[PDB]
RNA sequence: AGGGGAUCGAAGAUGAUCAGAUACCGUCGUAGUCUUAACCAUAAACUAUGCCGACUAGGGAUCGGGUGGUGUUUUUUUAAUGACCCACUCGGCACCUUACGAGAAAUCAAAGUCUUUGGGUUCUGGGGGGAGUAUGGUCGCAAGGCUGAAACUUAAAGGAAUUG
RNA sequence: AUGUUU
């Protein structure tokens, strides 16, 4: 089984918070791969690549693997793991796992009018992680994701369909271009809009609406 | 070799190369 | 030497608002500056601005509501036909939605929705959103 | 890289200082480089104070003290171990022991 | 901090401020009367006197000119007009 | 600032705010402008003009009191100089650091600051010559500098 | 946000911070929500009645959320004479 | 700034600017020297006839092996002598 | 050395943890209820095992050890409370009944309470 | 929106003034402190117990608003506070961290640690910046015992007091305690000295 | 080109090491080192960080100036400057911590306020060599300085950092 | 004090 740690895993498994919207809206550190899991069931991961690094002691070559992950549903939510491992197989394994931990919202809009359904990005946003710039512009239909190969499986299990790219920087370093392409993804629900501005009533968290979850009967 | 022996080993060819094509008309 | 007072204001307000400050003091507060911020303010980037008047140009201290990402002057201020609007508005806004890219015409200093909808053009001062 | 934030001397505001000459192999060295030590030994040390002490014909005679200031060159100060090596976060501190 | 009033500063960081970088600038100088040894006028005096000035009508000088404010010849009453 | 150094200095006069004279200021605009006179006929340029005005007087600005900067009294009443003060100073200066420069001839840097001074004199010189202070064929020459200060 | 036809399309409308009015992403683990117990009739505390303050990592951050704190508690009760307008 | 002039009526020096840093460029400077016409045996040309001259083998360049089996051959254009491979398995024996 | 190693300090302190009403801080009593509720498969290891805790029991009597809770700190800790009890709170006494503050305090006071027992010199 | 009952006395204000909270840092305060009184001669600036006091019943609102008492964690790595945290932590239904903190605390949820909590107190953020870290990783919101040189750095509540002083330390989490009961229902009138003394929070050396 | 030339000392001479040692080391020693009158115009001429302007953290020292204090010490006769102490302030050489922020990083309060890209302005660079070479021009007594290619060649060269 | 090369 599961058997929870994390109160807020334990809220999860419990049933009391049902969507990771709550989560997000609470900004509820996740610790746990399974509370993402039973949240978002509907998530596939794409392993974006697998690269030897290697220490050198002693006649060296201590030949660490390192993989990247991407999981997602094409609705909203994406996270990107990057694990080393002794083997390929459990690097995949944790890297799916740090993944579904890293998952993130992402805000999905239009290009111009409000036609149903937003298609694209809010905002222009940029990401950046070593030398590597990946700006994300907003696309009208049609247009499909712009983008290199790496970025477009990041921002299609990001559920993004029309956005245009523009990029800086090593590229070829595909750690730092999925990095970058991931802050500029999670910038999107950072990037305050006038629809925005309106203030809210600061919702109760759910830790407290249910707080009778820490305990050992 | 060292940039300031390279330079001075070019300085010394320049010079030379000055003085035979004074010889020179 | 200062250049652009419009600039420097613009660049103080920036850093306020970056640094998460409710107000800033402004210095040398034209007339420029003054309706730079009556349009920023009409369309709810700032709050209240109050002109302190020395015997010299004199200051401002803007209340910042935190909506302001950037507002930012184009230096030069590049003549802009009305079909240009469209280029600087995409080159500069964040989105086609929201933010301003404001023009000085001679129909008066302007964000460009109005600029269009009067049918008028000028030079390029800056930028909000 | 720069291995020291301001050089491997202490000149910020000056452009020339004037130089100095090692003790130990006479390389000359700007003065705010150079490696300075003060020397107050004891003119008597030598095991011997008290047999100079006794030779005195004045009681309490308060032997002197030999003053000298040493600088020297980093190759040298290196070598002899007035200076030492030290890691990298080592170096970012200026007290003396 | 992140929020003050910058309309209104209180007094003593306003009197602690350098003369130009006050809400308005003015100046910390003033003007003093200073009891001349005879009459007919209580002599105007800058207190940052550059002049060591004498008297109007006589010939005893007043103050001295220093780096700042100007002395008072140590023998004179002085009101701060 | 300091257009011919790397100084950076801000100290200058902060003149307040309030436009009219002070309260306890009970003497005459005429009188005043008198007192100005009777200094520029000693021959006392505008700057220690008002330097004494404000010194052994009470007239805190010749312009708040007379309503009328004390160039401009000068001006007005036929005491002008034929140069304005700060080109005369400028020339002044320029003709005491060529004499020490003629009689020492290896002070480099007196070489050097006469260059900035000249430089500065000329640019000023220009400026007057833009506004037509000065006559449009106006020139400061090294060996005439004295022959126009004097 | 809300499309054509008028309805919310978005997910996750965020909160705001109570200082800085910058909004509370889901990753910002330096954010903080402040509840502050309600009084009613000589104390009691009434459980669940707070008054809520959220406070971004970044005034957290640059250490001044608790003069933004002091500010909007006293602005809202809570504190009579900590904060003033004037410094 | 950004070390480029910004005013409005900078324009001359922006492109004069360019201009003196265009030639920075391998492809600008060779094109606009003539490079191909006066250098480059074939005079900006796609292909060249030419006569053989001699065959000769060329031992690889290392880590490699296996001399190349080139041809000499001088051009009819205009007499230069270039080196031409003779690339397949065999075909020098076509070439005489 | 006569230095104990990790595995023998680790299971005295678990057997500390959970045997406190048990094996006193005697070794001959003490090796003894090592050997039922232990599984050593030493003597000599038992014996270093048995003595480590015998040690750990004796010095437990004169202060609290660290990363050791066998549920007696938090008992120990309710237990010893008022070490200089019913004298003195610091309250309307160690004085003429007054605080001897500077003046600074007192303009301090004299802020919001009218009522305080002040000595400011 | 708090009494005159919930307004400082006298009493407890002598309890302040005779515990020496009132007696800050010298010339060397962190400038983020308006808690500062006029500052008397020799350095020493003088603490204004009135803010002190506010401040002191607004965490301790803040601590009311908690629902469980154990997600409640009093924090002091300084000898002259682990007394006085054992005390609030017995007093209230609080969980105490004295002494050592094992940084990893908050993440990395392996046990002998791993508390999670809601609120986190701390007699002084300097000593105690692990745990004020880790709760910046983890949004736990902080209360701390401030003197006008602590740094405020994820510290969302300030007690201004003299954490030099012992008795002024007990003093603090004496009252703060003192008043988490008396919102609760512990303390049924808010006008009892709360019998039990402030000196079971002091430390005790020998 | 005059003067001066103690010292040290390119060259040179010698002693010793060495396989060789026309190097390091030792002893001398010319030019030079110093100065006047003229040239030369180059340095890792470095902070390898153009200049002007504005803004964005905290802190304590320190130099110069100024202001204030129930201040300490110092005497002239009230008082006084002077030195010092405390607080503030303007300007400067810097420094410490933290970085919102920047950067490839080292690190950086500027190298920040840059893909949310525009305050003004000058200069410079465009893979590594060939090469600061050839040639022409110009300056210089000369040494050389400034300007400055091409043919040809090459898949790296290079920066910071990590473990060995 | 000297100790070259791969
Ligand atoms: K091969
Ligand atoms: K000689
Ligand atoms: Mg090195
Ligand atoms: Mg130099
Ligand atoms: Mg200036
Ligand atoms: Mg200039
Ligand atoms: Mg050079
Ligand atoms: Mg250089
Ligand atoms: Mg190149
Ligand atoms: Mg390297
Ligand atoms: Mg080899
Ligand atoms: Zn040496």
């Amino acid at each position: 089984g599961w058997v929870p740690v994390t109160k807020l895993g334990r809220l999860v498994k419990a049933g009391k918070i049902t969507t990771i919207e709550e989560i997000f809206l609470h900004s509820l550190p996740v610790k746990e791969f399974q509370i993402i899991d039973t949240l978002l069931p509907g998530l596939q991961d794409e392993v974006m690549n697998i690269k030897p690094v290697q220490k050198q002691t002693r006649a060296g070559q201590r030949t660490r693997f390192k993989a990247v992950v991407v999981v997602g549903d094409s609705n909203g939510h994406v996270g990107l793991g990057i694990k080393t491992a002794k083997e390929v197989a459990g690097a995949i394994r944790a890297g799916i796992i740090i993944a579904k931990l890293s998952v993130i919202p992402i805000r999905r809009g239009y290009w111009g009018t409000n036609l149903g359904q937003p298609h694209s990005l809010a905002t222009k946003t940029t990401g950046k992680c070593g030398s590597v710039t990946v700006r994300l512009i907003p696309a009208p239909r049609g247009s499909g994701i712009v983008a290199s190969p790496a970025v477009k499986k990041l921002l299609q299990l990001a559920g993004v369909e029309d956005v245009y790219t523009q990029s800086n920087g090593k590229t070829r370093t595909l750690e730092n271009t999925l990095k970058a392409a991931f802050v500029a993804i999670g910038n999107t629900y950072g990037f305050l809009t006038p629809n925005l501005w309106a203030e809210q009533p600061l919702p109760v968290s759910p830790l407290d609406i249910y707080s009778d979850e820490a305990s050992a009967q | 070799m060292r940039a300031k022996w390279r330079k001075k080993r070019t300085r010394r060819l320049k010079r030379k190369r000055r003085k035979v094509r004074a010889r020179s008309k | 030497t200062r250049s652009s007072v419009l600039a420097d204001a613009l660049n103080a307000i920036n850093n306020a608002e970056k640094t998460g400050k409710r107000q800033v003091l402004i210095r040398p507060s034209s007339k420029v500056i003054i309706k730079f911020l009556q349009v920023m303010q009409k369309h709810g980037y700032i709050g209240e601005f109050e002109y302190i008047d020395d015997h010299r140009s004199g200051k401002i201290v803007v209340q910042l509501n935190g909506r302001l990402n950037k507002c930012g002057v184009i230096s030069p201020r590049f003549n802009v036909k009305i079909g240009d609007i469209e280029k600087w508005t995409a080159n500069l806004l964040p989105a086609r939605q929201f933010g301003y890219v404001i023009l000085t015409t001679s129909a008066g200093i302007m964000d460009h929705e109005e600029a269009r909808r009067k049918h008028v053009s000028g030079k390029i001062l800056g930028f909000v959103y | 890289p720069k291995k020291r934030a301001s050089n491997g001397r202490n000149k910020k505001g000056r452009g020339h200082v004037k130089p100095v000459r090692c003790v130990n192999c006479s390389k000359s060295i700007p003065k705010d480089k150079a490696i300075k030590r003060m020397a107050i030994r004891n003119i008597v040390e030598a095991a011997a104070v008290r047999d100079l002490s006794e030779a005195s014909v004045y009681p309490e005679y308060a032997l002197p003290k030999t003053y000298n200031k040493l600088h020297y060159c980093v190759s040298c100060a290196i070598h002899a171990r007035i200076v030492r090596v030290r890691s990298r976060e080592d170096r970012k501190n200026r007290a003396p022991p | 901090v992140l929020v003050q009033d910058l309309l209104h500063p209180t007094a003593a960081s306003e009197a602690r401020k350098h003369k130009l970088k006050t809400l308005v600038q003015g100046p910390r100088s003033y003007f003093l009367d200073v009891k001349c040894p005879g009459c007919l006028n209580i002599t105007t005096v800058f207190s940052h006197a550059q002049t060591a000035v004498t008297c109007e009508s006589c010939s005893t000088i007043l103050c001295t000119p220093t780096g700042g404010k100007a002395k008072l010849s140590e023998g004179t009453s002085f009101r701060r007009k | 600032g300091r257009m011919h150094s790397a100084g950076k200095g801000i100290s200058s006069s902060a003149i307040p705010y309030s436009r009219n004279a002070p309260a306890w200021f009970k003497l005459s605009s005429e009188s005043v402008i008198e007192q100005i006179v009777k200094y520029a006929r000693k021959g006392l340029t505008p700057s220690q003009i008002g330097v004494l005005l404000r010194d052994a007087h009470g007239v805190t600005q010749a312009r708040v009191i007379t309503g009328n900067k004390i160039m401009r009294i000068l001006k007005s009443n036929g005491l002008a100089p034929e140069i304005p003060e700060d080109l005369y100073y400028l020339i002044k200066k320029a003709v005491s650091v060529r004499k020490h420069l003629e009689r020492n001839r290896k002070d480099k840097d007196a070489k050097f600051r006469l260059i900035l001074i000249e430089s500065r004199i000329h640019r000023l010189a220009r400026y007057y010559r833009t506004v037509a202070v000065l006559p449009p064929n106006w020139k400061y020459e090294s060996a005439t500098a004295s022959a126009l200060v004097n | 946000m809300e499309n054509d036809k008028g309805q919310l399309v978005e997910l996750y409308v965020p909160r705001k911070c109570s200082a800085t009015n910058r909004i509370i992403k889901a990753d910002d683990h330096a954010s903080v929500q402040i509840n502050v117990a309600k009084v009613d009739e000589e104390g009691r505390a009434i459980p669940g009645e707070y008054v809520t303050y959220a406070l971004s990592g970044y005034v957290r951050s640059r250490g001044e959320s608790d003069d933004s704190l002091n500010r909007l508690a006293q602005n809202d009760g809570l504190l009579k004479n900590v904060w003033s307008y004037s410094r | 700034g950004k070390g480029k002039p910004r005013g409005l009526n900078s324009a001359r020096k922006l492109r004069v600017h360019r201009r003196n840093n265009r030639w920075a460029e391998n492809n600008y400077k060779k094109r606009l020297l003539g490079t191909a016409f006066k250098s480059s045996p074939f005079g900006g040309s796609s292909h060249a006839k030419g006569i053989v001259l001699e065959k000769l083998g060329i031992e690889s360049k290392q880590p490699n092996s296996a001399i190349r089996k080139c041809v000499r051959v001088q051009l009819i254009k205009n007499g230069k002598k270039v080196t031409a491979f003779v690339p397949n398995d065999g075909c020098l024996n076509f070439v005489d | 050395g006569r230095v104990r190693t990790k595995t023998v300090k680790r299971a005295s302190k678990a057997l500390i943890e959970r045997y406190y009403p048990k094996l006193t801080l005697d070794f001959q009593t003490n090796k003894r209820l090592c050997d039922e509720i232990a599984t050593i498969q030493s003597k000599r290891l038992r014996n270093k095992i048995a003595g480590y805790t015998t040690h750990l029991m004796k010095r437990i009597q004169k202060g609290p050890v660290r990363g050791i809770s066998f549920k007696l700190q938090e008992e120990e800790r309710e237990r010893k409370d008022q070490y200089v009890p019913e004298v003195s709170a610091l309250d309307l006494s160690r004085s003429n009944g007054v605080l001897n503050v500077d003046n600074q305090t007192s303009d301090l006071v004299k802020s919001l309470g009218l009522k305080l027992p002040l000595s400011v010199i | 929106s708090l009494p005159a009952t919930f307004d400082l006395t006298p009493e407890d204000a002598q309890l302040l003034l005779a515990a020496n909270t009132h007696l800050g840092a010298r010339n060397v305060q962190v400038h983020q402190e308006p808690y500062v009184f006029n500052a008397r001669p020799d350095g020493v600036h003088v603490i204004n117990v009135g803010k002190t006091w506010e401040k002191l019943v607004l965490a301790a609102r803040i601590i009311a608003a908690i629902p469980n008492p154990e997600d409640v964690v009093a924090i002091s790595s300084r000898t002259f506070g682990q007394r006085a945290v054992l005390k609030f932590a017995a007093h209230t239904g609080a969980t105490p961290i004295a002494g050592r903190f094992t940084p990893g605390s908050f993440t990395n949820y392996i046990t002998r640690s791993f508390k999670e909590p809601r609120l986190v107190i701390v007699t002084d953020p300097r000593s105690d910046a692990q745990a004020i870290k880790e709760a910046s990783y983890v949004n736990i919101p902080v209360i701390a015992l401030t003197d006008l040189d602590s740094p405020s750095e994820f510290v969302d509540v300030a007690i201004p007091c003299n954490n030099r002083g012992k008795h002024s330390i007990g003093l603090i989490w004496y009252l703060l305690a003192r008043e988490v009961l008396r919102l609760r229902g512990a303390l049924v009138d808010r006008t009892q000295p709360w019998s039990i003394m402030p000196d079971l929070y002091f430390y005790r050396d020998p």
